[PDB]
RNA sequence: GAGCUAGCCCUGGCCAGGGUGAAGCUGGGGUGAGACCCAGUGGAGGCCCGAACCGGUGGGGGAUGCAAACCCCUCGGAUGA
RNA sequence: GAAUGCCGGCAUGAGUAACGAUAAAGAGGGUGAGAAUCCCUCUCGCCGUAAGCCCAAGGGUUCCUACGCAAUGGUCGUCAGCGUAGGGUUAGGCGGGACCUAAGGUGAAGCCGAAAGGCGUAGCCGAAGGGCAGCCGGUUAAUAUUCCGGCCCUUCCCGCAGGUGCGAUGGGGGGACGCUCUAGGCUAGGGGGACCGGAGCCAUGGACGAGCCCGGCCAGAAGCGCAGGGUGGGAGGUAGGCAAAUCCGCCUCCCAACAAGCUCUGCGUGGUGGGGAAGCCCGGGUGACAACCCCCCGAAGCCAGGGAGCCAAGAAAAGCCUCUAAGCACAACCUGCGGGAACCCGUACCGCAAACCGACACAGGUGGGCGGGUGCAAGAGCACUCAGGCGCGCGGGAGAACCCUCGCCAAGGAACUCUGCAAGUUGGCCCCGUAACUUCGGGAGAAGGGGUGCUCCCUGGGGUGAUGAGCCCCGGGGAGCCGCAGUGAACAGGCUCUGGCGACUGUUUACCAAAAACACAGCUCUCUGCGAACUCGUAAGAGGAGGUAUAGGGAGCGACGCUUGCCCGGUGCCGGAAGGUCAAGGGGAGGGGUGCAAGCCCCGAACCGAAGCCCCGGUGAACGGCGGCCGUAACUAUAACGGUCCUAAGGUAGCGAAAUUCCUUGUCGGGUAAGUUCCGACCUGCACGAAAAGCGUAACGACCGGAGCGCUGUCUCGGCGAGGGACCCGGUGAAAUUGAACUGGCCGUGAAGAUGCGGCCUACCCGUGGCAGGACGAAAAGACCCCGUGGAGCUUUACUGCAGCC
RNA sequence: CGAUGUCGGCUCGUCGCAUCCUGGGGCUGAAGAAGGUCCCAAGGGUUGGGCUGUUCGCCCAUUAAAGCGGCACGCGAGCUG
RNA sequence: UGGGAGAGGGUGGUGGAAUUCCCGGAGUAGCGGUGAAAUGCGCAGAUACCGGGAGGAACGCCGAUGGCGAAGGCAGCCACCUGGUCCACCCGUGACGCUGAGGCGCGAAAGCGUGGGGAGCAAACCGGAUUAGAUACCCGGGUAGUCCACGCCCUAAACG
RNA sequence: CCGAGGGUAGGGCCCGUGACUGGGGCGAAGUCGUAACAAGGUAGCUGUACCGGAAGGUGCGGCUGGAU
RNA sequence: GCGGGGUGGAGCAGCCUGGUAGCUCGUCGGGCUCAUAACCCGAAGGUCGUCGGUUCAAAUCCGGCCCCCGCAACCA
């Protein structure tokens, strides 16, 4: 059937994206977490 | 005089149609018109907050004229009357001898081809507007400003009026369409006459689709819910209100008043609505 | 987290073919004028039949499946909420 | 040594199921150590509104070639979407930027919020919408509207020529729009030709023929031609479009008004540039100086921003034209020509799928465009078929049971069963015909019946053309023919009588319920006078609504017909300046602590003091409620009538063993041979009842009852046949589960149902195809029940807060 | 209770005998024919249909007769639901 | 042709008395009702009295035994549209007439549909009384309706 | 070819007949009340609407076929 | 199983709080009446379901048997 992923690089760059980030106070975080892990893509890779 | 459909489908047995005749522009004055956000009932936050609402049909607002004290003297010829889909009433395009063009909501009497003015000296005649001082005793007008200037707040859909029924400083007695008399300033400008498209309150739907194409969703009972929705949801079978009947939200509504007590507004307020 | 789902907003797109024949209109019958009747036209509709497409009625299969909801026969809607 | 322990390693089931559509295969010839599986040929099969082709998204080198074959490939592998390497994507015109706006997003100003942040007009961003300038062919192993060829066009800069009050982020016009129906003319695209070219062919009895087989066009600036869109001209006045205005708007006189002209497009022509089959020879070469013509059909596409009708009344801004202001008028702008300049990104390949989403090369899901021919009433249906693509990445046998899918059946015909479940019947089109009832639309494809192919003969109108031929499109009458059968195959209703429930089309528990539930037009109650009520929010701010009581919210019922009775004591709600209780506060009679006192300090009665509760009245389409005993009529029986206690009042109409009736298969009638169901009546209604509405009602229903006709493999009652599995051979090779096993029947015994204990009986060792009685078989720490001072959802006149409101 | 699937039907049965039938007897208020009643006997047999989910029951038409029980109220790794 | 009467009809107007209510004065211990009463209202300020306001329906005297219309029926006043009568002159036409199954049209009240309106009155209804009872007669309330428009209904002791 | 008539299917009229249900008629002396005839103790009758155990009642309009 | 209940002929107060049994209808006697109803004046009639206990004393408080109304009888 229609399963859950239906893959859109506009809108996976759009929300997950760095810029979608470092707006929200809480976007902020999850980069400095992924910082601190060293998390070596703190963003999905968007193709764009 | 409302126009029946013949029962050639199951719905349109009782479906009626407005007559549409006085009607004689069949498009808008695109000078005068401006897009309209459909909402679909929802806020800035995107939160609905009217329920049962969207999905109608699209419309352009046409602009219309509730000051006419903007321009006081200057003349205006009735060019055409013509449908809006924003309001019950029906608007009419009026030509100034300024060359300036508006839109009225067209009162009951007007024909295409007369001339309407509005200020202190106009003529007590359908179509003109005078601040209320100046209006006779007991003439039935609309178009009624609440304040001095502040834009035409009463008597705006079909078939209403408002008799002037008395006078007291400088302020006017009002019969409201509800039935509430109510005092007006007299600097408030009205315009003689009731609205037009009286034959409004006939028009019988007809079927569930008709209802959509005026933004109209379907309403759901709190009977039909369960009680995480609705006080009156749940039971097991069908069931009585329980308790008294209330909003989705706990208020109850039936018979339960609302108006602010300490509005300062009731301080003019005479008698609350009939029937 | 609304790239699934649900509602709304904006902007585009789709709906083979066939049947029925509303108002209206024209002419004619009719009358004091009418209401109104007939034929012709016209082509309405959450109208009819049925592919696309949207569904999921009944059955059979399937059941460590081809599939963590699928398959076959049949069945509903298809200018409309 | 156990924790259904954790991690890993290895077993069992087992050479077992399965190897992913039943669209299908066969032989020959190559390559190579190796070939059913790679390449070529020939035959055979399937897709063809697709299983063909071109876009988008997404995928991100999978594209091409060369060399490979460990692993991935469900078998094999020389092959590949696999490994290695090198190659491959070319744009001022196609898509997207340096253009514009839409929802939304962001946001100088301004507003708000403990911080974080939340809003917000202008503005800015934001397309699959607007806007804007490239068409045909050849070439490459692989890119091409990109390269080349031909013919065209776009914009920026600079000069030159002519003209013009030039000039804008400012005013105006325009851009600029819905749904259905649809004209005229074209094109795409098709069908045919006795015509034009074509390498050829004469079989197997006939045929050298107006025979067969193949093809008969593509693009194009200027000019014209055809068909359409768009568009009135002059003057005077002028307070309006937030300055200005010669523009627009408004009023007036003038002519012109189907038109015509100016202007734009489409189609045709057109300099010119291209293509060009079968068939034969080893993607190419010829054919070939290819010819390139005519008639017909014909768009849903194009002229287009066309027309008409309708109601639900159908984006924005820009480019663009116009008007002016500051300015400048050496300028500036316009029209024409010439030169010069024209950047960044995308471009490979898959793309209804083996490359995308589904863990997989997965029978699933994925938007747009083209989708030919013949016949079938039409069509995108159906069968066949071109082009193009396939034969679904295990096969060879066998011809058991059994299972799936399918075919046929004597006499019977629902006797099957919870139920005709299923499967039969019926089927398209044409004409004849067609009931109750009805809201007059309908019921209706009612029901039912006749017709259907082919040959010949005569004749009716229509499109095209020309009014004729020819092609084409609907028809009519008569005379005959063959078969069991003419919608000869494929696609295509079984019907009737009668109940319940819901008016109807609709919606719904994605993944066990599509219904009688939801919704629904419509009826009623009610709230709300606009800074509305109400909703979200701490607020700001929004929705409501750029609406205004013919409106907006809340609730109940649910088309429509006839109706909706009595109770206001309790509960809610509504009205009520008195009365009573009342919190802080007012007040301070009178007391107290203290100090030499002046003082400082505390307690503190009456009396004034909100809503709220009490008090009074209203209110049922508000929450809600609608009795009991007893007696009485010229027979029995039953009570129209009475007696009496109780209530706030005692069930009215209509309906009733019902979606409700317990006793109950109530009794009576209908139907049936027989009827706990069904229909129709009765009424002691356990326990209908009047807007959580009552009684009906045409049409409607994949909803639930009941009867009947037709026809049946449903059945008596089963038989045979087909293919895909099951079975044997080759290849590959899982799974749950599993204390260990050397794992029999009985009758007993045991924690009460023994392969395992006792006694008896029986039994050589091991497999294979089969069946499911047992191993209290597997699976899942019972989902029922209890237990836990375990949880969570839900209610409320449970308790205690909080928001909100007074 | 770290699971022993509940009624009824279908299919296949098998055992008990407290015998529905058929075979053999005594007694009879056994004339005959036909019964009532007990005794022996489990070898075989024990129908089709209407109603209802039904077991059961009633009912139609037959019959030699239309027996009653147990086997986890036999039997869902056999089906039905 | 000229002349007269008349609530004949249709629409648009509009005047005053009175009933009901609303707001204000003033004022108090009752009002109201009947056969007599109670229910009801009133110290939460009624009734009775004065001013302002809201609205609806019906038109005192004239008015009578009257006039008018085919019937049903029609009454404040003003205006517009309009029907049938009657008088006079003997002007015009020249039997053109009488009737009337059918058909068509009008048709009090009540009633019905869709809307408005609603003061007074009042089926149904509730309450108080009477009564053996009182589902009535009388009193206190009171809903449709009575009224305007539109569409049905078509009955009568529609009678002289 | 037609054709007695046989059969299939659907219609119209009429007669019988039916659980039960509606009132009607009659029935020497049944139960309830007392509507009408006297102003029948509220004058009656009427068309119509609603209501009540029943006769009736009330409302709107109409008739006198009503008395002093 | 839990709750309420039985009293002149009919139907009901009195029970909780012991001593007193009461209201309406009817039955009977007499009145008005031509007569019946109504209506008026009088009078009768109850050992309080039953047996036992408490008490000075029980319709009244308790227990047992009888009989009548009402509610409950659920989970698989
Ligand atoms: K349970
Ligand atoms: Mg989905
Ligand atoms: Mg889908
Ligand atoms: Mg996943
Ligand atoms: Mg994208
Ligand atoms: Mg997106
Ligand atoms: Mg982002
Ligand atoms: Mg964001
Ligand atoms: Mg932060
Ligand atoms: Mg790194
Ligand atoms: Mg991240
Ligand atoms: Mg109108
Ligand atoms: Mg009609
Ligand atoms: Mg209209
Ligand atoms: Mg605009
Ligand atoms: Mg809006
Ligand atoms: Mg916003
Ligand atoms: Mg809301
Ligand atoms: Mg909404
Ligand atoms: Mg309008
Ligand atoms: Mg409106
Ligand atoms: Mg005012
Ligand atoms: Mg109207
Ligand atoms: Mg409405
Ligand atoms: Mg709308
Ligand atoms: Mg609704
Ligand atoms: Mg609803
Ligand atoms: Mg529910
Ligand atoms: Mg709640
Ligand atoms: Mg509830
Ligand atoms: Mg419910
Ligand atoms: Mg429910
Ligand atoms: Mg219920
Ligand atoms: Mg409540
Ligand atoms: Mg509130
Ligand atoms: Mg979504
Ligand atoms: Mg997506
Ligand atoms: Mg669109
Ligand atoms: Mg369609
Ligand atoms: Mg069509
Ligand atoms: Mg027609
Ligand atoms: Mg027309
Ligand atoms: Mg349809
Ligand atoms: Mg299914
Ligand atoms: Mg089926
Ligand atoms: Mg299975
Ligand atoms: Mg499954
Ligand atoms: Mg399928
Ligand atoms: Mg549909
Ligand atoms: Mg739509
Ligand atoms: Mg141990
Ligand atoms: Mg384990
Ligand atoms: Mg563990
Ligand atoms: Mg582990
Ligand atoms: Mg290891
Ligand atoms: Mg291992
Ligand atoms: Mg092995
Ligand atoms: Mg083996
Ligand atoms: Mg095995
Ligand atoms: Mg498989
Ligand atoms: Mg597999
Ligand atoms: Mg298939
Ligand atoms: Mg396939
Ligand atoms: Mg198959
Ligand atoms: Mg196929
Ligand atoms: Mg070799
Ligand atoms: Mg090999
Ligand atoms: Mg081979
Ligand atoms: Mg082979
Ligand atoms: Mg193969
Ligand atoms: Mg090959
Ligand atoms: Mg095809
Ligand atoms: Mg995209
Ligand atoms: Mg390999
Ligand atoms: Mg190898
Ligand atoms: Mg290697
Ligand atoms: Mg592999
Ligand atoms: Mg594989
Ligand atoms: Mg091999
Ligand atoms: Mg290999
Ligand atoms: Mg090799
Ligand atoms: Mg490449
Ligand atoms: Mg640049
Ligand atoms: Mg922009
Ligand atoms: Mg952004
Ligand atoms: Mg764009
Ligand atoms: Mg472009
Ligand atoms: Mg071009
Ligand atoms: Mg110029
Ligand atoms: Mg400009
Ligand atoms: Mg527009
Ligand atoms: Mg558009
Ligand atoms: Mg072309
Ligand atoms: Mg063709
Ligand atoms: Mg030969
Ligand atoms: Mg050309
Ligand atoms: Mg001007
Ligand atoms: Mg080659
Ligand atoms: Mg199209
Ligand atoms: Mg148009
Ligand atoms: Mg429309
Ligand atoms: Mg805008
Ligand atoms: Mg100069
Ligand atoms: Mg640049
Ligand atoms: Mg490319
Ligand atoms: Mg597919
Ligand atoms: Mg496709
Ligand atoms: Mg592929
Ligand atoms: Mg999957
Ligand atoms: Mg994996
Ligand atoms: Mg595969
Ligand atoms: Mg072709
Ligand atoms: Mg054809
Ligand atoms: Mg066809
Ligand atoms: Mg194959
Ligand atoms: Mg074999
Ligand atoms: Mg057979
Ligand atoms: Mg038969
Ligand atoms: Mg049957
Ligand atoms: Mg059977
Ligand atoms: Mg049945
Ligand atoms: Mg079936
Ligand atoms: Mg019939
Ligand atoms: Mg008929
Ligand atoms: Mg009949
Ligand atoms: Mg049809
Ligand atoms: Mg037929
Ligand atoms: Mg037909
Ligand atoms: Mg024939
Ligand atoms: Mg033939
Ligand atoms: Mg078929
Ligand atoms: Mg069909
Ligand atoms: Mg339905
Ligand atoms: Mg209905
Ligand atoms: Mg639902
Ligand atoms: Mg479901
Ligand atoms: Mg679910
Ligand atoms: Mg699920
Ligand atoms: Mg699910
Ligand atoms: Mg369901
Ligand atoms: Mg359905
Ligand atoms: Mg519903
Ligand atoms: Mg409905
Ligand atoms: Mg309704
Ligand atoms: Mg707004
Ligand atoms: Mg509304
Ligand atoms: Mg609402
Ligand atoms: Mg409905
Ligand atoms: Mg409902
Ligand atoms: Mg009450
Ligand atoms: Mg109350
Ligand atoms: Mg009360
Ligand atoms: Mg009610
Ligand atoms: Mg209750
Ligand atoms: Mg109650
Ligand atoms: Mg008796
Ligand atoms: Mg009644
Ligand atoms: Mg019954
Ligand atoms: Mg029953
Ligand atoms: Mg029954
Ligand atoms: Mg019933
Ligand atoms: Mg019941
Ligand atoms: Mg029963
Ligand atoms: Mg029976
Ligand atoms: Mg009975
Ligand atoms: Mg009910
Ligand atoms: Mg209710
Ligand atoms: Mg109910
Ligand atoms: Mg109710
Ligand atoms: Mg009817
Ligand atoms: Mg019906
Ligand atoms: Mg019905
Ligand atoms: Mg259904
Ligand atoms: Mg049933
Ligand atoms: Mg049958
Ligand atoms: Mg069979
Ligand atoms: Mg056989
Ligand atoms: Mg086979
Ligand atoms: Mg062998
Ligand atoms: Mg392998
Ligand atoms: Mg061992
Ligand atoms: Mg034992
Ligand atoms: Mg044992
Ligand atoms: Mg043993
Ligand atoms: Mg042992
Ligand atoms: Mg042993
Ligand atoms: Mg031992
Ligand atoms: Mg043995
Ligand atoms: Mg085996
Ligand atoms: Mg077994
Ligand atoms: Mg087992
Ligand atoms: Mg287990
Ligand atoms: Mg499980
Ligand atoms: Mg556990
Ligand atoms: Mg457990
Ligand atoms: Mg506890
Ligand atoms: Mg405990
Ligand atoms: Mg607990
Ligand atoms: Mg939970
Ligand atoms: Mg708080
Ligand atoms: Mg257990
Ligand atoms: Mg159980
Ligand atoms: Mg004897
Ligand atoms: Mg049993
Ligand atoms: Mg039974
Ligand atoms: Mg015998
Ligand atoms: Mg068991
Ligand atoms: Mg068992
Ligand atoms: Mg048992
Ligand atoms: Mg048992
Ligand atoms: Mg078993
Ligand atoms: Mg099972
Ligand atoms: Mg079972
Ligand atoms: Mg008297
Ligand atoms: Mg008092
Ligand atoms: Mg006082
Ligand atoms: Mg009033
Ligand atoms: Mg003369
Ligand atoms: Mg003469
Ligand atoms: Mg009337
Ligand atoms: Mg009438
Ligand atoms: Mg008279
Ligand atoms: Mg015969
Ligand atoms: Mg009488
Ligand atoms: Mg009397
Ligand atoms: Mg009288
Ligand atoms: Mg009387
Ligand atoms: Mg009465
Ligand atoms: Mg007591
Ligand atoms: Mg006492
Ligand atoms: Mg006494
Ligand atoms: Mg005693
Ligand atoms: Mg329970």
């Amino acid at each position: 059937m229609k399963r859950t992923w239906q893959p859109n690089r506009r809108k996976r760059a759009k929300t997950h994206g760095f810029r979608a980030r470092m707006r929200t106070p809480g976007g902020r975080k999850v980069l400095k977490r992924r910082r601190q892990k060293g998390r070596w893509r703190l963003t999905p890779a968007v193709r764009k | 005089a409302v126009k029946k459909f013949k029962p050639y489908t199951p719905s349109r047995r009782f479906m009626t149609v407005a007559d549409f005749s006085e009607i004689t522009k069949t498009e808008p004055e695109k000078s005068l018109v401006k897009p309209l956000k459909k909402t679909g009932g929802r806020n800035n936050q995107g939160r609905i907050t009217v329920r049962f609402r969207g999905g109608g049909h699209k419309r352009l607002y046409r602009i219309i004229d509730f000051k006419r004290w903007d321009k006081v003297g200057i003349p205006a010829k009735v060019a055409a009357i013509e449908y809006d889909p924003n309001r019950s009433a029906r608007i009419a395009l009026l030509h100034y001898v300024d060359g300036e063009k508006r839109y009225i909501i067209a009162p009951d009497g007007l024909q295409v081809g007369q001339q309407v003015v509005a200020g202190p000296d106009a003529p007590i005649q359908v179509g003109n507007a005078l601040p209320l001082r100046f209006i006779p005793v007991g003439t039935v007008v609309h178009a009624v400003e609440l304040e001095p200037k502040k834009g035409a707040k009463l008597a705006r859909a079909a078939g209403t009026s408002a008799q002037i029924q008395g006078r007291e400083g400088d302020y006017v007695i009002l019969r409201l369409p509800s039935g509430e008399l109510r005092k007006v300033h007299g600097e408030c400008y009205a315009t003689v006459g009731a609205v037009g498209n009286a034959d409004h309150k006939n028009i019988v739907l007809g079927k569930a689709g008709r209802s959509r194409w005026l933004g109209r969703r379907p309403h759901v009972r709190g009977a039909a819910m369960n009680p995480v929705d609705h006080p009156h949801g749940g039971g097991e079978g069908r069931a009585p209100r329980g308790r008294p009947p209330a909003s989705p939200w706990g208020w109850q509504t039936k018979g339960l008043k609302t108006r602010k007590r300490r509005k300062p507004s009731s301080r003019f307020i005479i008698a609350r609505r009939k029937k």
